[PDB]
DNA sequence: GCTTGACAAAAGTGTTAAATTGTGCTATACTGGGAGCCACGGATGCG
DNA sequence: CGCATCCGTGTAAGCACAATTTAACACTTTTGTCAAGC
């Protein structure tokens, strides 16, 4: 196990959490995923984990 | 997300209008890539070019509906 | 629901002016640049 | 046939005329628009 910043995490994996949010219908399309993301919604870091 | 829109503009809003749509392709080259004016599309079949001037005010007033207008807001910037 | 005719605006044809670009000419005499502030390996003459 | 030394190498155009390209203007065709009626 490692212990990675929520920060660092989250920019690596941005593209798999935009395609899991727009499949739980937290976004309408990509952009609206991408433009979430890039907020850090609070909704975002249960998707990254 | 641009090949998207192919997925979601160019096709389903047809699928639910027929020729309401159908024509719309025609009007800005979806298929075969050329826009037309409204004789061009309309010599070549029984509809004069006012009866397209009025239908394509109607299916920009059908497409304004929120149901139709809400799914493609984030499309544009 | 669909068609007819007058009307305003936008898109073509063609002429013309202008700006933009290419080529040629100038006959006192002048005639040969000027810069410039190393060590290693492979080969050939000599002993 | 081996060694010492030499070499190769990583300060000064401007004008005239002709030809091509680009824009400005004018009119004409086409397009979209409106009302009204068939």
């Amino acid at each position: 196990q490692c212990g990675l910043p929520k920060l660092m995490a989250l920019e690596l994996f941005k593209p798999f959490v935009m395609k899991r949010l727009v499949d739980l219908n937290h976004a309408q399309n990509i952009k609206s995923a991408k433009r979430m993301v890039e907020r850090q919604r609070p909704q975002v870091w249960d998707v990254l984990e | 997300s641009f090949t998207l829109l192919q997925d979601q503009l160019q096709s389903v809003l047809e699928t639910l209008s027929e020729r309401e749509a159908g024509v719309v392709r025609l009007r800005f080259g979806l298929t075969d890539g050329q826009p037309r004016t409204l004789d061009e599309i309309g010599q070549v079949y029984g509809v004069t070019r006012e009866r397209i001037r009025q239908i394509e005010s109607k299916t920009m007033s059908k497409l304004r509906h929120p149901s139709r207008s809400q799914v493609l807001r984030d499309y544009l910037d």
